[PDB]
């Protein structure tokens, strides 16, 4: 489907400080008022989507529903690919040059066949249960954004920190997402799945170059944002 | 300063500067002067009289009510009500920039403005052609009154309801003043340019000018000195015409406030100290006294005017 | 031009006239707010001039400090130096004023200057010189009673 | 100091600026993040059991501190070889990886591991390149690598048909096909093993002994480097302006303790004006503001040389608690004048209403005076009335025009 | 316009501009300040009645 975010989207541009002022910078965020993906009736028909300049993934998964992520280039032989699998208490962030199916899925980490592995980045785990995330690839570093806050898109205004960076860089033009269910289907190669389980829906927005003004407080978090090619006001 | 603006913590930089030529032995020479033409033009409006004058214990002019105009001795600042009010809606470390205060400060400025106040009160306008004459009030009204051509007879028969219309409108121009919050723009507006102007001169070190970084230590941990001698370069060259265009500014800022200066100067003296008989020179209408008041960066002059009304009409002849 | 080649030395010798020209252009600026300073300095002196030495001026210190009477121009090589003649009261004294006279029923006011009194006396006078004289009809007029 | 900025010798009487007042930093100080994650190196060297030549035990080394210190705990190595870097400034530089190979060889076989030689294991089992920059590391294992019957667990290959390329392993077990005769896996003549093994023993001397030789190569591609060298640090400093290199954030300033709290993701914080005022310790959880310590500008208050030399000094917009009677004032603080309380008429300007002269004696220090007092005697029944005239002359001096110039 | 005047047509120009700090919205500033007080000048000689 396709609905609309009308004021989320948003990010710390950099990793300074600023107390009750006003900073324009031109960066890399979701326009507001746009025409994101509202994907809630495709319970894996799940074609991958691009990874042009980044992804904004919103998540209202009733309890760990997500299982991780997968960021490739082609998905096929001697090709990069950044995969991130979360478990229970910690996260396995690694970089796989082997081939993947049409739908991984995670049941216990039977993804594919081949294997190859070139870099290994294991740390503490990432994941009104709203989940956002701001997926970015600039300057070779793989940052992601993450925030927890609890509630659809509100009318709300809450920043995502950039909690994790990769000092990796590749040709990133693939998405998968990890669902979860307990119909117990392996997977060797399979490429259809499906159990009735909770709301599942994984939203897609693509991000563009413009120029944002955000307002910091003198707690330093960010409160009021403005876009500058929306309404005339702005 | 041209050594530490341009140059932050570098010898090397300051040694190729120097090569540069003498642009900031005459940019800190016309600063100089901006500066000294500045402390100068508060001394051709505020300090024409040469003797303070004060006003006499007894506040009983004759009928008039001079209380806001006159200094409080309850507030420890010696100031007049009106100057209070003024004073309290004016909203008023660098890498080489410093802001130097007037010599006068608000308190001498204010002695000056309770001196004028007194001796065009008390003597009207002997106190600024020769020795102070003493005169009651009202004869002193009766005179200008009878310089624009109306009779003494309608002041000293009338005197009471002129006086309660100059007390209505002291009271009233108070409130005139705090209903609009954009009466006070003349002196918000320079100091907001100047608020500007330097922020952008401090904010524009960070612009690259070309180079590769804004910070000389950045360039010179980073790269050759034979290969970091040119971006160095840039940076000087562009911070010497962000100064050079910033003191082109001022000095255009600097004459258009003498002007204003000696503007108000001349108003001070034509209007506070004696009556003219220009039309809107000392305010429109007939023009028949004026109360100085000071301000952290300006003189806001009180016109009492005269106006007809009620008109009739007759045959002339 | 000489200890370098032509092709080499181009960028030097544009990046000297570059510097050049723009420390030119800075004095073409200061001197074109210099002429327009010495322009409203000429303006003053000549409205001063006019209204100064070709004739009187009501003005309090336009053509002089205090009462001005008359004005005398001189030359100089880069100015005009105005010579203005000021009458300046002195040695003045204490007097005794009153607004009107009540006489007759009738509230008589001066025509020119004031009433002043030394003690049982009575007299009229100007504004700007002490000359007392009876309190004649010609010197007073009549504008009802002293209500 | 004035004759020099004004290029003079007869300065006359007035205030002049001739140069500006700054503190110089007495240390400096540098402090980055904490060493956490060192690099394997012990399990390369100080390892249990090493593997063949020919299969050299290879390891890739990145994202992770690289002390090369810790490579020198234990010392009798005689072939600590560098190529192409210096063994001295290696931790003066960050690669992206680091390929450890470890491998034991005989003792007369430690020359051959170097680029360009060749013999009889670098060109068969383990071969180095020819721009190779990187260390060799050799060292000899005769007491945990020699048994008395004959520790022949260690293989190397002898016999191939061509050269091996850089950096490049054979595991195979075929026969070598000297001659025509085709080979049926059997061994005799013209038909040889190539893997032979080694005799170590601890009866054999100095050259037939087991070495150790690990070589380490940096790569350094365009891929971002992980491994950069160990950071040094140092102590803090408190009410003082130093040299501070706070996790790349130089500068140089005052740093105090404060209550500005910061988010743990950002590091440092800047101002309305971009410039930096809060910076975080990269070893305690404590964020430190950066403030400029005493600088200012010094003027020479001097009344000429014509009447007297004792000129006074002044630093204007500074304190002078830090670094001749001193008084603060509102504009700045003046040294070498005494402050008097009688108000005279202002002779040369100072600021925030003080003027200086020249008493005759020393600079004085005063507040100007705005003239003299007088309170005239307002009464409703009394008048001031002149008696006398005076005729006074009063000269004004305007300029009219300039000087004609062209360039 | 600065946009038009020194990078017409040019993104990459004007991505070079863009470094060059505030000149350009200082230079805008101050010819909008000058279009304003001769649009104020009109007003103090004409419009008096
Ligand atoms: C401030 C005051 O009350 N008196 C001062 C005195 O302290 C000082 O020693 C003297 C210097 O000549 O000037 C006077
Ligand atoms: C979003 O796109 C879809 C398909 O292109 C369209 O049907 C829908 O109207 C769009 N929504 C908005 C708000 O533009
Ligand atoms: C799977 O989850 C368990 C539980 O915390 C964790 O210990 C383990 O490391 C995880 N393994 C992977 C491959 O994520
Ligand atoms: C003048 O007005 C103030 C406030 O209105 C009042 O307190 C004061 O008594 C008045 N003075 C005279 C002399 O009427
Ligand atoms: C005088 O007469 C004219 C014509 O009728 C009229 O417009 C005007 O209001 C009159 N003036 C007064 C003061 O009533
Ligand atoms: C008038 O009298 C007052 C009070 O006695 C005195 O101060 C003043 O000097 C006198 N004026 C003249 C001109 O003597
Ligand atoms: C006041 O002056 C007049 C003018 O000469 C004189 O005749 C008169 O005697 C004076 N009054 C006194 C009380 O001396
Ligand atoms: C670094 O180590 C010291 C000593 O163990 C410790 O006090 C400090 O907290 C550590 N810093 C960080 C950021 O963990
Ligand atoms: C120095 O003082 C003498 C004596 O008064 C005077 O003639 C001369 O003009 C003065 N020179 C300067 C430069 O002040
Ligand atoms: C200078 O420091 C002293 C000592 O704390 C203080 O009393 C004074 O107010 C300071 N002056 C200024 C201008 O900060």
């Amino acid at each position: 489907s396709y609905t609309n975010s009308f004021t989320r989207g948003v990010y710390y541009p950099d990793k300074v400080f600023r107390s009750s002022v006003l900073h324009s910078t031109q960066d890399l965020f979701l326009p507001f008022f746009s025409n994101v993906t509202w994907f809630h009736a495709i319970h894996v028909d799940n074609p991958v989507l691009p990874f042009n300049d980044g992804v904004y993934f919103a998540s209202t998964e009733k309890s760990n529903i997500i299982r991780g992520w997968i960021f490739g280039t082609t998905l096929d032989s001697k090709t990069q690919s950044l995969l991130i699998v979360n478990n229970a208490t910690n996260v396995v962030i690694k970089v796989c040059e082997f081939q993947f199916c049409n739908d991984p899925f995670l049941d216990f980490r039977v993804y594919s066949s081949a294997n190859n592995c070139t870099f290994e980045y294991v740390s503490q785990p990432f994941l009104k249960n709203l989940r956002e995330f701001v997926f970015k690839n600039i300057d070779g570093y793989f940052k992601i954004y993450s925030k927890h806050t609890p509630i659809d898109l509100p009318q709300g205004f809450s920043a995502l920190e950039p909690l994790v960076d990769l000092p990796i860089g590749i040709n990133i033009t693939r998405f998968q997402t990890l669902l979860a269910l307990h119909r117990s289907y392996l997977t060797p190669g399979d490429s259809s799945s499906g159990w009735t389980a909770g709301a599942a829906a994984y939203y897609v927005g693509y991000l563009q170059p413009r120029t944002f003004l955000l307002k910091y407080n003198e707690n330093g978090t960010i409160t009021d944002a403005v876009d500058c090619a929306l309404d005339p006001l702005s | 300063d041209c050594t530490m603006y341009i140059c932050g913590d570098s010898t090397e930089c300051s040694n190729l500067l120097l090569q540069y030529g003498s642009f900031c032995t005459q940019l800190k020479r016309a600063l100089t002067g901006i500066a000294v033409e500045q402390d100068k033009n508060t001394q051709e409006v505020f300090a024409q009289v040469k003797q303070i004058y004060k006003t006499p214990p007894i506040k009983y002019f004759g009928g008039f009510n001079f209380s806001q105009i006159l200094p409080d001795p309850s507030k420890p600042s010696k100031r007049s009500p009106i100057e209070d009010l003024l004073f309290n809606k004016v909203t008023l470390k660098f890498n080489g920039l410093t802001v130097l205060p007037p010599l006068l400060t608000d308190e001498m400025i204010a002695q000056y403005t309770s001196a004028l106040l007194a001796g065009t009160i008390t003597s009207g306008w002997t106190f600024g052609a020769g020795p102070a004459l003493q005169i009651p009030f009202p004869m002193q009204m009766a005179y200008r009154f009878n310089g624009i051509g109306v009779t003494q007879n309608v002041l000293y028969e009338n005197q009471k309801l002129i006086a309660n219309q100059f007390n209505s409108a002291i009271g009233k121009i108070q409130d005139s003043l705090s209903s609009t919050p954009s009466a006070l723009g003349k002196l918000q507006d320079v100091v907001n340019h100047n608020a500007q102007a330097l922020n952008t001169l401090v904010k524009q070190l960070s612009s690259k000018f070309g180079a590769i970084s804004s910070v000389l230590n950045d360039i010179l941990s980073r790269l050759d000195p034979p290969e970091a001698e040119v971006q160095i370069d840039r940076l000087i060259t562009g911070r010497l015409q962000s100064l050079q265009t910033y003191v082109t500014q001022q000095l255009i800022r600097a004459a258009e406030i003498r002007a204003s200066a000696n503007l108000a100067a001349t108003k001070m003296s034509e209007c506070v100290l004696g009556q003219s008989k220009r039309v809107d020179f000392c305010g429109k209408g007939y023009h028949l006294m004026s109360f100085p008041q000071s301000a952290p960066h300006g003189v806001v002059f009180l016109h009492v005017t005269y106006v007809p009304a009620q008109e009739k009409n007759f045959t002339t002849a | 031009l000489s200890r370098l080649d032509p092709p080499e030395a181009e960028v030097q010798i544009d990046r000297l006239i570059t510097g050049r020209l723009q420390s030119l252009q800075t004095y073409v600026t200061q001197q074109l707010i210099r002429a327009a300073e010495i322009r409203a300095s000429a303006n003053l002196a000549a409205t001063k001039m006019s209204e100064c030495v070709l004739g009187q001026s009501k003005r309090v210190d336009f053509c002089g400090k205090g009462y001005h009477l008359m004005s005398f121009p001189q030359s100089a090589p880069h100015g005009v130096v105005f010579l203005h003649v000021t009458y300046v009261p002195a040695q003045e004294k204490n007097f005794t004023t009153a607004p009107a006279i009540c006489h007759d029923g009738k509230a008589h006011f001066p025509r020119e200057g004031v009433f002043v009194s030394n003690g049982t006396h009575w007299f009229v006078t100007q504004r700007n010189f002490y000359e007392p004289q009876i309190i004649t009809t010609d010197n007073t007029f009549v504008s009802g009673n002293c209500d | 100091e004035t004759k020099c900025t004004l290029k003079s010798f007869t300065v006359e009487k007035g205030i002049y600026q001739t140069s500006n007042f700054r503190v110089q930093p007495t240390e400096s100080i540098v402090r980055f993040p904490n060493i956490t994650n060192l690099c394997p190196f012990d399990e390369v060297f100080n390892a249990t059991r090493f593997a063949s030549v020919y299969a050299w035990n290879r390891k890739r080394i990145s994202n992770c501190v690289a002390d090369y210190s810790v490579l020198y705990n234990f010392a009798p190595f005689f072939a600590f070889k560098c190529y192409g870097v210096s063994p001295t400034k290696l931790n003066d530089l960050c690669f992206t990886n680091v390929y450890a190979d470890s491998f034991v060889i005989r003792g007369n076989e430690v020359s051959q591991i170097a680029p360009g030689q060749t013999g009889n294991i670098a060109d068969y089992n383990y071969k180095l390149p020819d721009d190779f920059t990187g260390c060799v590391i050799a060292w000899n294992s005769n007491k945990l690598d020699s048994k008395v019957g004959g520790n022949y667990n260690y293989l190397y290959r002898l016999f191939r048909k061509s050269n091996l390329k850089p950096f490049e392993r054979d595991i195979s077990t075929e026969i070598y096909q000297a001659g025509n005769k085709p080979c049926n896996g059997v061994a005799g003549f013209n038909c040889y093993f190539p893997l032979r093994s080694y005799g170590f023993r601890p009866t054999y001397g100095v050259g037939h002994q087991p070495y150790r030789v690990v070589v380490l190569s940096f790569e350094l591609l365009h891929a971002p480097a992980t491994v950069c060298g160990p950071k040094k640090s140092t102590n803090l400093v408190k009410n003082k302006c130093v040299n501070f290199n706070f996790n790349g954030l130089t500068g140089t300033g005052v740093l105090t303790e404060s209550n500005k709290k910061f988010l743990p993701f950002q590091q440092f914080g800047r101002d309305i004006a971009d410039t930096t005022d809060a910076v975080r310790d990269p070893q305690t959880l404590e964020i430190l503001d950066i403030t400029p310590c005493s600088f200012g500008g010094v003027s020479v208050i001097t009344p000429g040389t014509n009447t007297s030399n004792q000129v006074a000094v002044l630093y204007q917009g500074v304190n002078c608690t830090e670094v001749s009677n001193v008084f603060q004032t509102r504009a700045g603080c003046l040294i070498g004048a005494e402050y008097v309380n009688n108000s005279y008429e202002c002779d040369i300007p100072i600021g925030a209403g003080i003027c200086a002269s020249y008493q005759t004696q020393s600079i004085i220090a005063y507040t100007m005076s705005l003239g003299a007092e007088n309170s005239v005697a307002y009464s409703n029944n009394s008048i001031a009335i002149p008696t006398n005239f005076t005729i006074s002359v009063t000269t004004e001096i305007l300029p009219v025009s300039m000087t004609k110039t062209s360039v």
